[PDB]
């Protein structure tokens, strides 16, 4: 589940260590996610460019066949737009939710890649360090700069 | 050993996709109807008005050969055969015939 | 015939509820849309690879 | 390839151990897959809500331009629906097949997560246990309750 | 980033070892990717099957309402096709790019599966062998036949 206490972006990290605890949004991921979503929503709206029209038409009592043709035209257009719009919404909502799931999955893998054998994969997005990992260490991991070799000795000594 | 797998069967049903063609799948449905029952039915609970060998002009004017047709009190649609030749018998212009046909359709 | 439908074509009534039909373009009723396609087969299952 | 002998659901497991062998559907996965597919098929059909119409129109010999307009209307609607329907089917069939592939992929990962270093990943969806794993053990793995620590000693002793 | 020097297919490998270096396309992957793309492009074009039509219609000055109906018909069809076409292109371009990303991701995993503990995952699609892996060894890996057990002794000796 998500963090109702994390309101500075869509995705982010929470930590607990010897020196303290808290959370922060991962704004590289969140901003990319935002640009993705923003472009998507705008394309849905911005591409549907209409012109000035006048829909209503008037016919007399001896023109029933023409009025009915006009109705036929309105009905076909109405069914097409209503149906396509429902499918577009349903399809995009599933894709949107998968996109979001992708972005957070990517962050997990980036962290795992840096930590390698110096942390346990436990669950709830958590990596349990096998060595002391203080605030400097955790910021280094979040920023993509974890210097794995300097922590590998401690990680194995705490397991041997 | 523990193995994760999936269902397979004797289905020969294939579908096409955007990347590949003739893919056999285990379960499949149509979105397309290609069957009908071969009958003209009551539409929404009301019987059609069948005119036999007469067309609407024949029926409404009273062509002598349309005398055998029954009078419907109501109808959902009108049915004429491709051979509905008995119409106007005294030649002339039936004015606004198409509008009359539309008004009497239901 | 003494039968009842929701959609009627000249070749006979349509009994059914799928979104498209390829029976006839001229219909009366709450009809499926006519298409030129001969097959709109939507998979529900997985690839049948034994 | 799939199991032609497994007809109690779309996805499931097969095993062989000292106490016996056989297979069973994973009904958590299969039912979720079913609800997904059912909702998808129903949305495709259930959203296309039409009204009562009458398509045919009649024109005389001095109304050729109107009859031709009526044809133009029928043809445009026909091309739109035929084309969109073909794309919808082709697109959804690919998405359907990916969805199914996703659900079974997810089951593999859940098992791998529980087994960790107590089984070898060999292929054909199989995890070879490095320790005796009897019917109780395998049911525990399938149900998400494998008690990894009680099997880790045996798994390493059979490898050392 | 890609290799501007690799022009014999969309996907492939590059290597460096004691006996030499170079690259080659993975043509199993590339051909499958091509068939996928080819079928996709062709379905987009080949399914939109039109008939012989004549669009223009002529009306006199006392038929303004009919001319306007004709315009209404042209405009509705135009808005539908323009919009759907833009969405189809935008949607497919994203799916196309994901498809390509999938195919190359799959190749990485196939290699990783064969190499297991005999190579380090370093990045830029690279697996660093922990043992001598000459041209015969690398071709064996690319072809799906790496005989892992014959290299595992050397790989551990170079790490112990
Ligand atoms: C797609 O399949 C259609 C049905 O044919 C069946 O599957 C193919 C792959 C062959 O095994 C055939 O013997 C089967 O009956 C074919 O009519 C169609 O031509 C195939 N591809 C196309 C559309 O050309
Ligand atoms: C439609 O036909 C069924 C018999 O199949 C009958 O029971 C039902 O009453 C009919 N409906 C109407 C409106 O006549
Ligand atoms: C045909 O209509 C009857 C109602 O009279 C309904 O019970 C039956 O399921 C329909 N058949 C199909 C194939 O939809």
């Amino acid at each position: 589940g998500g963090w109702t206490g994390m309101v500075d972006g869509w995705y982010g990290y929470h930590h607990q260590n010897e020196q303290g605890s808290g959370y922060a949004a991962d704004l590289k991921s969140t901003q990319n996610a935002i640009d993705g979503i923003t472009n998507k929503v705008n394309s849905v709206i911005e591409k549907m460019n209409t012109q000035f029209t006048a829909v209503g038409k008037e016919f007399n009592h001896l023109e029933k066949r023409i009025e009915n043709l006009n109705k036929k035209v309105d009905d076909g257009f109405l069914d097409i737009w209503t149906y396509n719009a429902e499918l577009l919404v349903l399809l995009e909502n599933e894709r949107t939710l998968d996109y979001h799931d992708s972005n957070v999955k990517n962050l997990y893998e980036k962290v795992r890649s840096q930590l390698k054998n110096n942390a346990k994969e436990i669950g709830n997005g958590c990596f349990e360090f096998y060595h002391k990992c203080d605030n400097t260490c955790m910021e280094s991991v979040k920023n993509g700069t974890y210097d794995y070799p300097k922590y590998s000795e401690e990680a194995k000594l705490n397991r041997e | 050993t523990l193995c994760i797998g999936y269902h397979a069967n004797n289905s020969t049903d294939t579908v096409d996709t955007v990347l590949e063609k003739n893919v056999t799948v285990t379960h499949s449905v149509n979105l397309l109807e290609d069957k009908h029952n071969g009958k003209l039915c009551k539409l929404r609970g009301v019987a059609p008005l069948h005119l036999g060998k007469c067309n609407i002009a024949g029926w409404i004017l009273g062509n002598p050969e349309c005398e055998s047709l029954s009078t419907a009190s109501s109808w959902s649609y009108i049915v004429e055969t491709p051979s509905s030749d008995n119409g106007t018998c005294y030649p002339g212009d039936f004015i606004d015939y198409e509008e009359l046909r539309e008004q009497l359709s239901s | 015939h003494d039968c009842n439908t929701t959609c009627q074509t000249p070749k006979g009534a349509i009994n059914t509820s799928l979104p498209f039909q390829n029976i006839h373009p001229i219909t009366i009723g709450k009809c499926p849309k006519y298409v030129k396609s001969t097959k709109l087969r939507l998979a529900t299952g997985l690839r049948n690879i034994p």
